[PDB]
DNA sequence: GCGTCCTTCGGAAGAGATTCAGA
DNA sequence: TCTGAATCTCTTCCAGCACACATCAGGACGC
RNA sequence: GAUGUGUGCU
């Protein structure tokens, strides 16, 4: 479902930021997981250009470059 | 007849059906509430005399002593309602109560005391209530309130559908006390009975039955009855009751005195069942096998060795019979556990009861009341004790056991407050029975289950949380008492009294901060019925059925006055006609119908009474006698309505407007609109700001006058006369000799209130609607009030409106308005606002207000006196220097941006210990002037008043005119008369001469004192100067105005005169509307109202051009009694014959701008009525008039709407909403631009916001919406000096919020960190 | 943050750390004097309930509370939830540059302009100003720029005009639902306190003018102010991201004005005179020599790209009105006249704008789209088209389709009453019979109203479509149905209550005669349900959307 | 006046813990 | 009598923006 | 800064 496929992202930024902070964290915690910043809502969370739009190009740039 | 209030414009009424109840006082609920609170009860039922007498007499711990309550009484407040304001303090009366501490002598219980000591303790401060229900709490004025609640009683829910998942419908009662712990009561998916004391975790019920003393037999032989089996010589026989045979399966051939009645397998029918009747038999045969489904009620014990063999509740079996046949009782008893009508639930309930006595129930009882503590015998049975049956910790009130004993169908209502045995077990029994299918469960809705606590009684309950306090502290102090020394005040600690009655009524969900913006706003605030607050529902656990209007509501509550938003339907408001009954339950009139006659007779019939009768409807028509002029009348009988004939009827609605709330029954042609308009007319009604000059509606519905009077703004005179002198600022009535008494008769005098600021930075201000010597009655206006006009309530101006659309600028739903209504300064509005510089000694020393403020010239300056404060009436604008205040190194006040305004009144009250600043003195000098100038004032008003009464006694027995003149007028009492009673008249008149004078010096001597007085202020702040603005706001493009039917607007457009649409005698049109409007949203009320005011002013145009030309008196008369007389039958009837031919000349021109309408709520005007008074006139029955472009000079090709419609200025200025916010102040923790308009903040790009740029594709607009002008701090100033630099580029960092994130996850036990 | 005297603020985070620094400093101090056992043991469960709380407080037991019986929130409910640091503060935040007001009509606009404020302008771009200023050379410091701006004088507003030019802002409703609630348009400076919004772009926005306010923002750098003038710009915004229809739609004035002009009635001041082209009907409609509804034939050069991209002119004399041949003034070339010779109404003129961006392109249909608000709007002016209280034409015989419903349900009530159906399904027929009823009164009216117009054809009497009110502003689509129609001059119906249920009775009648003092109340059941069900059921659905947005 | 201090009550859904039953 | 199915119990969620007002912030007891 | 109440448009 929509809320579980929301929940269970490779990104524990978006899942925390989306529902259940708590849960999210502890298990991103336990597990030590590292995010990557691949989506928008992280992106809009860091402070950088979304990977969208007008900042496609540069994320396209910034990713091939290293 | 009409009285002088009503001769004077007297509105034309269109209602069909006479009224036989006048409408009641509108705030008599605030009014009675508080007065059954604040008053002396001889009895004790209700009040403080209540409230005492439920804790006093108040003993220590068996120590000997008792404090006891005696009396009580209320001094005078020490500062009235206008000086309360002025100041900031509460208007309360302290509590002087009478004590008396008596110790008793030693070694006697009940023998005589060592000292009876006795003195009045101050304890507390109670808020007395204004004459108008509002209370002045923080000199801001607060309205307590009345609260929805489900009455203290036990209430069977249903609980049905949802649970369990598998359609089960289970059954619970809860026992809801007024004061101490819940009973809850449930059923079980396998029907077992689970108590719940608390809500807090199940146990079967079987644990409180032994709780309660009593045995497992005693238990089954209270919810079960008996089923014998006999021991004979052989077979077993059982005794039958022929009854029980009802509706089930024989499970063999049944038979009695040999022959078979039913075969096997046969169903027992009614007609077997009354056969077996009619045969008078009571004994049949029974196999054995059949009693190994039942269950043995009595325990049985060996006759020989005395062992138990069976116990209580267990079932039967082939052996357990054998054994007991062995035994020799020959009495077998067992429990009639019918498999649908008499369920075995409280045998499954004992079967999975863990507990064995009374001591192991109290002990599980203890264990889930408080757990983790071992339970011992005292403690439980303590807890047991104290929970339901004492009067200390639990409390069923009068109308909660009223309502125990009503819903049990008990006969007697009377009874204790606390439980009883009885009473749970009868709630048991009444919740099996309704498990059964015998009975049926309540709603919760229903207003025959929903009290009323209005402001005095919930003042009552927080007194009675203050006493227990101090009742507390006095059982802890007074076994450690040093007698002899101890004196009734010592161990009386005013501070909890006070405390909790100052949070109830300064910071509570229920004293709400007044909405006082025009008279309807206050008497729809102070009539309000709120579902909120404490004991009530929060909105976010509120259901669906809560927020519905119930059938009930009808003429208890208002079914279309409820504000919108999150709270809908929990916010009800009272109708017109509705009471409070004496439990608290609401009521509503209803005329009592004879056998066929409809009398006069008003009963008021609560919730539940409503339904036992079958009540007519107001719109049934009669014949001058009462009779029903149809056969079938449609009546609702039992909360649904059906044609019923006209003998079965005995009640009848007494108005169409009982039904509707006094804010819904101002709107003409309700029946016409849609609800939802309906409610939205009625809040827009509500927020509307009085304007500079008042109109009244041309279109009304007659309750204007009610509204006007019993809200409080106008000054309605006490007792009848003639108007002596007329002031503008106050009015004195000469008293007729009929209403005076013998003594202390003089004159009263009404001190008008002028220009001051309301709780909305409104202007109220009262100006007098009598002349010089005008004859005035009881209880007619003297002083119209804040859109009032002549004592009617006017909210808004009669605008002339035209519904047509006008190149755009009325597109959606904006107004398009002439520059004639601005220039007459028709919807110019007074907005008094004040503003305080509060000058705090900080640090580095003290502040001061000199008028030298560094590095800012004289420009600013130069308003400012000598002393540093504004001078009184200067024309200040936004930015200038009001009071000039200097912090130890300039903080001075300053008028908010974009507002001008004049300084009217400017106050300064100065700690005691600040000496004094010139302008403070200054002010003290003209306020001690003007108070010994209105107390000298009055005194030689009503002491002229008084000669004038002792000339006029004087008259009598032996008068001589001409030495009256020529003797001064201190030797007037006791002049030529002889020694009768007359005598005594004059020294009595003499007396109170003196005493007049002698209250006059004192009060002067106490007004001296109470002016240069200190006005204790907060810690820490030693003076305050609050200055008070007064702006004019013109209308402009951007602000709203609405209608009376819900139909808002936003001004797009002030367009010239010579633009506006003008029909053929050149008449230009005010206002143009959008047709398109009034399709869509159904209020087709305003195309009526419209229609009504077009007659209307028809109707004024036609008595104006009879009267500009000056006609006489009979052409006149002939005209307005044909203009009253039109209708098809109305209840107005007024003739013009008995005016004396100058009370029609006033009428006359009263009625020249248009004459007023009365249009009931739903006994309103008919098309045809309208048609008619349009064809009195002499404009178009169809409402439609020709006109013709403004600017282009050519007709527009179609007859428009033309007529006058009472348009509204609601008080969301477009200059309270404008804001703009460019780099300024930022946040604390994230620095982030602050939020509001009255601090400088930054509108909030959310996270919906977000999204619809991350559509858009735009990541540089979204990464400067979110960094730049954001969280970020060194690229914000970057770009800052960037965009002033000629760059517009951006250097983004890292927003703050996101490192606050960091370290706030960090302060946990988890590690987030950034790679590289 | 210190108050008013010498109190300080209640904090809750500083609340925890005093409570877990007093335990854990009893529980050090009892670790050093040996106290016994059950204390020291109490002491360090205290000191773990104090960490509980001060960590997630509310997981456990019972969340502690500060004062009055409300729970201070620990290091999880501020990172936590609608009011934390992950919804409030960094999804969403709040802005500078940014501003607020209600909003008026202003119909003289064009697609990519809005009205800004005076007053408000000089506060958004005070900046931009300020750069000006000292490049100009009028101020030499950013003081005497910030003293300049603030007192107002007569050179800052021509420096306000002049960095307002080009310079788009963001103009974006409170709930912003869709893409389209965030739109850029070139400010027009205005005087007053109200932003003019221009009527194309109102459904967008779904934005009417009864008291809302809507949030300006200023786009600062280049690349913002090219997204605003590329991507965000209402011009760029004409059609709606969910569907190919087009989103600046004329709406309920506009159609109206088209809809009055484009129409016929047999007769006029001049009908069977024959024009020479658009501009001799709109001279003759000017002059009052021929209505606007006249049948007159018309010769019009309409072009055709039905080539690869030339227009080839086909002149032609076709039967068409005043008012069509008027309206095509204004139609591009390009498109054919098959789509101003009927009566237009909204559907109509949404596929004439639809057709005109799918053939022509994006710079004629926004032409388009300003030249037929201008047209809509001056001849809706033109017209006086008002409503009346005549114009809700009763139907002569609702109430024996009435009484035949009523003897139906009696029959219905008969029936149940003896066993022949159970209460679920009187239920359901009452409901049906009355439904029935309800349409049949609704077309009884509805024929009374749409052809209710016997007028001569110069000769004996003829029949047409009404030029009633109601009915025109109905069948045009400007603003109204059937059901809104119907309710006024046919019969209400039946209500709908809060949880679903349909009411069982229905009422008998319309919004031109009156309710009764109980059919008004049981018309209320519906009336607080179509009010309860927004505000307490629109959370649920933007619950939808966002559990949507932030799975895609 | 300064000043140190130690109630209960919605409601649908989902997950994870018991608990049943049934072969 | 072991293991899926069912039930019980605990948890988390419940739209957006904005405006106005008041109140709190330790209050008890020692000094 | 948070609460509590009222309110405006969706
Ligand atoms: C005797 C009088 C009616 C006269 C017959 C009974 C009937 C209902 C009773 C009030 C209600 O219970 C509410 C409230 C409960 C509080 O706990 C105590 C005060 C209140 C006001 C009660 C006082 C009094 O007892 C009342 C008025
Ligand atoms: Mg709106």
């Amino acid at each position: 479902g929509i809320t579980k496929a929301s929940l269970a992202t490779e990104s524990f930024i978006s899942a925390a930021s989306f529902q259940e902070t708590t849960r999210v964290l502890t298990e991103a915690a336990v597990a030590g997981k590292r995010d990557e910043l691949r989506g928008l809502k992280e992106n809009v969370i860091v402070g950088r250009l979304i990977p969208a739009g007008t900042g496609y190009a540069y994320h396209q740039d910034r990713m091939r470059r290293r | 007849v009409y009285s002088y209030t009503e001769k004077k414009r007297i509105r034309k009424d269109f209602g069909k059906r006479p009224q036989v109840l006048d409408v009641p006082y509108l705030l008599s609920i605030q009014l009675d509430s508080f007065q059954k609170f604040i008053e002396q009860d001889p009895e004790g039922q209700y009040g403080l005399e209540a409230a005492f007498r439920s804790v006093f007499p108040i003993q220590s711990y068996s120590g000997n002593s008792e404090l006891q309550y005696v009396s009580y009484r209320l001094g005078e407040p020490v500062f009235d309602v206008q000086e309360c304001q002025i100041r900031g303090v509460t208007y309360s009366a302290p509590l002087r109560v009478k004590l008396r501490l008596v110790i008793y002598e030693r070694e006697a219980p009940e023998g005589t005391v060592k000292d009876i000591k006795e003195q009045e303790v101050y304890m507390g401060e109670i808020p007395l209530m204004t004459d108008n229900g509002t209370f002045v709490i923080n000199g801001t004025e607060r309205v307590i309130v009345s609260q929805l609640h489900r009455s203290p009683g036990v209430f069977f829910d249903s609980d049905k559908g949802k649970t369990h998942s598998s359609g089960k419908v289970l059954y619970n009662a809860r026992i809801i006390p007024y004061r101490g712990s819940w009973l809850d009561f449930e059923f079980d998916p396998k029907d077992n009975l689970f108590v719940r004391i608390d809500r807090r975790r199940k146990l079967p019920a079987t644990i409180i039955l032994r709780a309660l003393n009593y045995t497992t037999e005693q238990i089954l032989d209270l919810f079960f009855e008996k089923v014998i089996f006999e021991i004979r010589d052989n077979k077993l026989q059982m005794e039958l009751v022929p009854e029980r045979l009802r509706g089930e399966t024989a499970s063999f051939d049944i038979e009695a005195n040999g022959k078979v009645y039913v075969e096997k397998g046969r169903r027992i029918t009614a007609r077997h069942i009354r056969q077996l009747e009619k045969d008078d038999v009571k004994l049949i045969e029974v196999p054995v096998e059949y009693i190994a489904g039942k269950v043995v009620a009595k325990d049985y014990i060996d006759e020989s060795t005395g062992e138990l063999i069976c116990a209580a509740n267990m079932e039967l079996s082939l052996d357990l019979l054998a054994k007991l046949s062995q035994s020799g009782h020959k009495r077998i008893e067992t429990l009639f556990t019918n498999d649908l009508d008499h369920g075995p639930y409280i045998s499954e309930t004992l079967r999975v009861d863990p507990t064995n006595d009374r001591l192991s129930a109290l002990v599980e009882i203890y264990r889930m009341m408080r757990p983790g503590e071992p339970p011992t015998r005292e403690a439980a049975e303590s807890l047991f004790e104290n929970l339901f049956f004492s009067e200390d910790r639990y409390d069923l009130s009068a109308v909660g056991r009223m309502k125990f004993n009503r819903s049990l169908l008990r006969e007697e209502i009377e009874g204790s407050g606390i439980l009883s045995k009885d009473d749970i077990i009868d709630v048991m029994k009444k919740l099996i029975d309704i498990r059964n299918g015998k009975g049926e469960v309540d709603d919760i809705d229903h207003l025959g289950n929903r009290r009323i606590r209005s402001v005095g009684e919930m003042a009552e309950n927080q007194f009675r949380v203050g006493l227990v306090r101090v009742e507390r502290a006095v059982k802890e102090r007074l076994s450690l008492g040093d007698l002899d020394t101890l004196m009734p005040q010592d161990m009386i600690n005013a501070k909890p009294i006070s405390a909790a009655v100052k949070e109830f009524f300064g910071s509570s969900q229920l004293s709400q901060f007044m909405d006082q913006n025009n008279p309807l706003s206050e008497i729809t605030h102070k009539r309000r019925i709120s579902a909120l607050g404490p004991g009530g529902l929060t909105r976010e656990r509120a259901g669906f059925e809560v927020r519905d209007v119930h059938p009930t509501h009808y003429g208890r509550v208002c079914p279309i006055e409820t504000p919108e938003g999150p709270n809908i339907g929990l916010i009800n408001s009272l109708s017109v006609y509705a009471q409070t009954n004496e439990y608290g339950f609401l009521e509503t009139p209803y005329r009592k119908v004879t056998d066929g006659v409809v009398t006069d007779e008003i009963h008021y019939l609560s919730a539940i009474e409503e339904g036992n009768y079958v009540i007519a409807q107001a719109n049934s028509n009669l014949d001058e006698e009462g009779h029903f002029v149809e056969d079938l009348v449609t009546c609702r009988s039992k909360g649904e309505s059906s044609l019923f004939s006209r003998d079965q009827v005995d009640y009848m609605d007494v108005s169409t407007q009982q039904v509707v709330s006094v804010g819904a029954s101002l709107i003409p042609f309700l029946e016409h609109d849609d609800a939802n308009r309906a409610l939205m007319g009625a809040n827009m009604q509500r927020q509307a700001v009085p304007t500079l000059r008042a109109d009244k509606p041309l279109v009304g519905t007659g309750m204007e006058r009610a509204v006007a009077v019993d809200s409080g703004v106008t000054a309605v005179a006490k007792r009848g006369g003639v108007v002596q002198y007329v002031d503008a600022s106050r009015i004195v009535i000469k008293v007729n000799e009929d209403e005076m008494y013998p003594g202390e008769a003089g004159i009263d005098i009404y001190n008008l209130t002028k220009y001051t600021r309301s709780n909305q930075n409104t202007c109220i201000n009262q100006m007098p609607c009598v002349s010089l010597g005008e004859p005035v009655e009881r209880g007619d206006v003297l002083a119209d009030g804040p859109s009032t006009d002549l004592g009617e309530l006017a909210l808004g101006q009669n605008m002339r409106v035209a519904f047509m659309p006008w190149n755009g600028y009325n597109f959606e739903d904006s107004i398009l308005v002439s520059e004639r209504v601005v220039q007459e300064d028709r919807f110019t509005t007074i907005h008094i606002q004040e503003l305080a510089c509060v000058s705090r000694d900080t640090k580095l020393g003290p502040e001061e207000i000199t008028a030298d403020i560094p590095n800012v010239g004289e420009a600013a300056l130069s308003k400012l006196d000598e002393s540093g404060i504004v001078y009184i009436g200067a024309e200040v604008t936004g930015g200038d220097i009001l009071v000039g205040k200097v912090t130890p190194k300039d903080s001075s006040l300053r008028v908010p941006n974009g507002v001008s305004g004049t300084v009217i009144d400017v106050q300064v009250f100065t700690r005691d210990g600040v000496e004094k600043d010139k302008r403070a003195l200054e002010i003290e000098e003209m306020q001690l002037k003007q108070a010994k100038k209105d107390l000298s004032e009055e005194l030689q008003i009503l002491e002229a008043g008084l000669f004038s009464r002792i000339r006029a006694v004087l008259v009598a027995g032996g008068v001589e005119a001409e030495k009256l003149d020529k003797l001064p007028r201190d030797r007037w009492l006791e002049l030529g008369l002889t020694d009768e009673e007359k005598q005594n008249q004059l020294e009595q008149l003499a007396e109170q001469y003196d005493e007049l004078k002698h209250e006059f010096e004192k009060k002067l001597e106490a007004k001296r004192r109470k002016i240069t007085q200190g006005d204790d202020l907060a810690p820490g702040v030693l003076k305050i100067v609050k200055v008070y603005l007064a702006v004019k706001r013109r209308i402009q493009p951007g602000d709203k105005m609405a209608g009376r039917h819900g139909n808002k607007g936003v001004i797009s457009k002030i367009n010239p005169i010579e633009d506006m649409p003008y029909d053929e005698n050149g008449t230009p049109v005010d206002i143009v509307l959008n047709p398109l409007g009034v399709p869509s949203r159904m209020n087709i009320g305003q195309i009526l109202e419209t229609h009504l005011g077009m007659a209307a002013k028809g109707i004024g145009d036609k008595i104006n051009a009879m009267l500009k030309q000056q006609q006489e008196v009979a052409k006149l008369r002939e005209f307005i009694q044909r203009a009253y007389d039109l209708g098809a039958d109305v209840r107005q009837k007024v003739d013009l014959s008995t005016f004396s031919d100058e009370e029609v000349m006033r009428l006359a021109e009263n009625l020249r701008k248009g004459m007023p309408i009365a249009t009931p709520v739903f006994d309103g005007a008919k098309e045809a009525e309208i048609k008619e008074l349009l064809k009195l006139g002499d404009l178009p029955t169809s409402g439609q008039i020709r006109l013709y472009d403004g600017r282009t000079g050519e007709q527009f090709e179609r007859p428009v709407t033309v007529g006058y419609m009472y348009m509204l200025k609601l008080n969301h200025l477009v200059d309270d909403k404008m804001h703009a916010r460019s780099t300024g102040s930022y946040s604390l923790v994230t620095q982030q631009p602050l939020g509001g308009k009255a601090q400088f903040g930054g509108q909030r790009f959310g996270e919906m916001e977000v999204w619809a740029l991350e559509a858009y594709g735009a990541a540089y607009t979204l990464q400067e919406m979110l960094t730049v002008k954001s969280d970020d701090v060194n690229g914000r100033t970057k770009m800052y000096k960037n965009i002033v630099d000629g760059n517009h580029q951006m250097e983004p960092g890292m927003p703050e919020s996101f490192n606050v994130l960091l370290k706030e996850i960090r302060s946990l036990g988890i590690n987030i960190e950034l790679e590289d | 943050v210190p108050l008013d005297g010498g109190r300080f603020a209640t904090s809750d985070l500083n609340d925890l750390y005093r409570r877990v620094i007093n335990r854990n400093n009893r529980l050090k101090r009892l670790l050093d004097l040996a106290a016994p056992d059950i204390i020291v043991r109490n002491e360090k469960r205290m000191l773990q309930e104090a960490v509980d709380a001060l960590l997630d407080n509310g997981r456990r037991g019972r969340a502690i509370t500060g004062s009055n019986k409300r729970p201070l929130k620990s290091l999880a409910d501020m990172i936590k939830g609608k009011q934390g640091r992950f919804r409030q503060n960094l999804l969403g935040k709040r802005v500078d540059y940014s501003g607020r007001s209600v909003i008026t009509v202003g119909p003289y606009l064009r697609l990519h302009q809005c009205g800004l404020p005076k007053k408000m302008a000089l506060e958004l771009f005070k900046p931009f100003i300020y750069g000006k200023l000292e490049l100009r050379g009028l101020a030499t410091t950013i003081k005497a720029a910030k003293k300049m701006v603030e007192r107002e004088e007569a050179v800052v507003w021509d420096i306000l005009d002049e960095v307002i030019r080009e310079h788009p802002v963001l103009l974006n409703r409170a709930p912003t639902l869709h893409r389209l609630g965030i739109q850029a348009f070139e400010p027009v400076l205005i005087e007053g306190k109200a932003i003019q919004l221009h009527p194309l772009v109102c459904a967008a926005y779904n934005a009417d003018f009864d008291g809302d306010q809507m949030a300006v923002h200023v786009p600062l750098t280049l690349e913002a102010q090219l997204e605003a003038r590329a991507l965000m710009m209402s011009t760029n915004n004409i059609l709606s991201p969910a569907n190919g229809e087009p989103i600046i739609v004329p709406s309920q004035d506009v159609v109206l004005g088209l809809y009055y002009m484009t129409r016929d009635c047999v007769n006029a001041k001049g009908e069977g005179m024959v024009l020479t082209g658009p501009k001799e009907a709109e001279r003759l409609y000017r002059s009052g020599l021929a209505s606007l509804h006249a049948r007159v034939k018309v010769r019009i050069t309409e072009y055709e790209k039905d080539a690869n991209g030339e227009l080839v002119a086909k002149t032609s004399l076709k039967d068409t009105t005043v008012g069509r041949a008027i309206l095509w003034m204004i139609v591009p070339k390009g498109l054919p006249y098959s789509i101003v010779n009927q009566a237009l109404g909204k559907k109509a003129i949404s596929k004439m704008l639809n057709t005109c961006y799918r053939i022509l392109g994006l710079k004629p249909t926004v032409i388009f789209a300003d030249q037929i608000m201008y047209t809509g709007f001056a001849y809706a002016a033109r017209s006086g088209a008002s409503v009346g209280i005549d114009d809700m034409v009763i139907p002569e015989k609702k109430h024996e389709i009435i009484s035949e419903a009523e003897a139906e349900v009696a029959e219905i009530q008969e029936q149940f009453q003896s066993g022949l159906v159970t209460a679920g399904e009187r239920y359901n027929k009452v409901i049906d019979i009355w439904a029935a009823a309800n349409d049949r009164v609704s077309k009884a009216m509805m024929d009374n109203l749409q052809t209710e117009t016997v007028i001569n054809r110069d000769g004996q009497e003829e029949k047409q479509v009404s030029f009633n009110s109601i009915y025109m502003m109905a069948d045009s689509g400007a603003r109204g149905s059937a059901a809104q129609i119907r309710q006024l001059a046919g019969m209400r119906g039946l209500m709908a209550k809060p949880d679903g249920s349909i009411i069982e009775t229905p009422i008998t009648a319309n919004f031109r005669e009156g309710l009764n003092v109980l059919q008004y109340f049981i018309s209320t059941h519906g009336a607080r349900k179509g009010l309860a069900d927004t505000a307490l059921k629109t959370a649920n659905s933007g619950y939808l959307t966002r559990r949507l947005v932030d799975v895609a």
